[PDB]
């Protein structure tokens, strides 16, 4: 069987600046009949895929000359000359070869001035207390780029692994993201502490800082 | 409009199964091959089946061989992927797609390369295979709320805000899937402190799979 191998896994690119993703192959890809059997898709966000390149090198109907798409046997490329934000998604490279098998994917996102984000914390709320459970969230708005590390604390003292953590996707306007970390307790253990708090730390903080509350 | 519907989907339990068809109009069918393709939620894309005009050289993966059949009515413009028995890794969403053929020789005995070429694709349907059902109850410069959205089965929920009034500032999460393997999500909304009191909000929470739609009043301290 083949294996279908890409890089990078995510490209942050800068529109009107190029960028270029690679794809490879466990075995050579032409024949039978001359030339490669490799698409590329792109799967804009929210998106079914659609074709970009195929038969390694063919522009499908209706694609910017911005992409070029080069190689032949095992590596591959898919260079955009002048990206444009419309072109975020994830490039596929795919193969034609024996029967059909998908590249692993390349993440592309606009590259952004970093920024930092607000924070937020959530108690509780005595309906979900009622039924007998305390989720507390915490808030990361609007920061760039995406690698966060948010912590909570109760009564000072760390946690580990009781903590789930969603980020929306890149905003399409202002390209930042944004992050909740909840963490799940039994009422029972809530109702015995009284400090709740988490502890963002983004590179665009000169420190941490922490958000609050008591009960 | 040139264009591809899949359906079927839903929920069902493992070793469960489902027909999913996929219809097509604006085109001529018989002169395309066509594909299933699968995107498990978070996961990449995954070729699933292929299939000729002719109605020949079913193609399969090996995640799904022996349990999925590709079938085809070029007079009916249609596409069908009978699943059986249904696994829990055959969660996903499924893509029919149009796509070129060029054929054999040296392929087995007589191959095709069904889909170098692939340009067009339905939305998608989505199925969903896991045990048991039903609903999740919600419970609730600049200072944010939202609503927490929990305990709920399956996939999707359409949380809103004031209807439709609140599209500014919204950061609706993506469900993360809880241990227990109902999932949930926070709905938030960045608003400016002034609002409060004057300005109140409500999130309007749909869960279709359950019959149930809400939205709460966040109101802080009293
Ligand atoms: C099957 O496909 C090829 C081109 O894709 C065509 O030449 C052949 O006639 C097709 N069979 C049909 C349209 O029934
Ligand atoms: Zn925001």
């Amino acid at each position: 069987d083949i294996v279908m191998t890409q890089s990078p896994l995510s490209l942050p690119v800068t529109p009107g600046e190029p960028a270029s993703i690679s794809c490879r192959s466990s075995q050579s890809l032409l024949h039978s009949n001359g030339y490669n059997y490799l698409d590329w898709y792109l799967q804009k966000p929210g998106q079914s895929p659609q074709l970009l390149i195929y038969l390694g090198s063919n522009r499908a109907s209706g694609v910017p000359d911005r992409f070029i798409g080069s190689g032949s046997g095992t590596d591959f490329t898919l260079k955009i000359s002048r990206v444009e934000a419309e072109d975020v998604g994830v490039f596929y490279c795919m193969q034609a070869l024996q029967a059909v098998g998908f590249g692993p994917g390349t993440k592309v996102e606009i590259k952004r001035t970093v920024a930092a984000p607000s924070v937020f914390i959530f108690p509780p709320s005595d309906e979900q207390l009622k039924s007998g459970t305390a989720s507390v969230v915490c808030l990361l708005n609007n920061f760039y780029p995406r690698e966060a590390k948010v912590q909570w604390k109760v009564d000072n003292a760390l946690q580990s692994g009781n903590s789930q953590e969603s980020v929306t996707e890149q905003d399409s306007k202002d390209s930042t993201y944004s992050l909740s970390s909840t963490l799940t307790l039994s009422k029972a253990d809530y109702e015995k502490h009284k400090v709740y708090a988490c502890e963002v730390t983004h590179q665009g903080l000169s420190s941490p800082v922490t958000k609050s509350f008591n009960r | 409009e040139v264009q591809l519907v899949e359906s079927g989907g839903g929920l069902v339990k493992p070793g469960g199964s489902l027909r999913l068809s996929c219809a097509a109009s604006g085109f001529t069918f018989s002169s395309y091959s066509m594909n299933w393709v699968r995107q498990a939620p978070g996961r990449g894309l995954e070729w699933v089946s292929s299939i000729s005009n002719t109605s020949t050289y079913i193609y399969y993966a090996d995640s799904v061989e022996g349990r999925f059949t590709l079938s085809r009515d070029n007079a009916k413009n249609s596409l069908y992927l009978q699943m059986n028995s249904l696994r829990a890794e055959d969660t996903a969403v499924y893509y029919c797609a149009r796509a070129n053929q060029h054929f054999d020789w040296l392929l087995s005995l007589l191959g095709g390369y069904h889909y170098y070429g692939m340009d067009v694709w339905g939305q998608g349907t989505t199925v969903t295979v896991s045990s048991a059902s039903t609903k999740g109850p919600s419970v609730f410069g600049t200072a944010a709320l939202g609503c927490l959205v929990k305990d709920y089965f399956p996939e999707p929920v359409t949380v809103s805000w004031n209807s439709g009034a609140l599209t500014s500032g919204v950061h609706t999460f993506p469900a993360v899937l809880q241990s227990s393997g109902l999932y949930s999500l926070s709905s938030v909304v960045t608003v400016p402190s002034s609002s409060l009191g004057t300005q109140t909000y409500i999130c309007n929470v749909n869960h279709k799979p359950s019959n149930t739609k809400v939205d709460k009043r966040v109101e802080p301290k009293s």
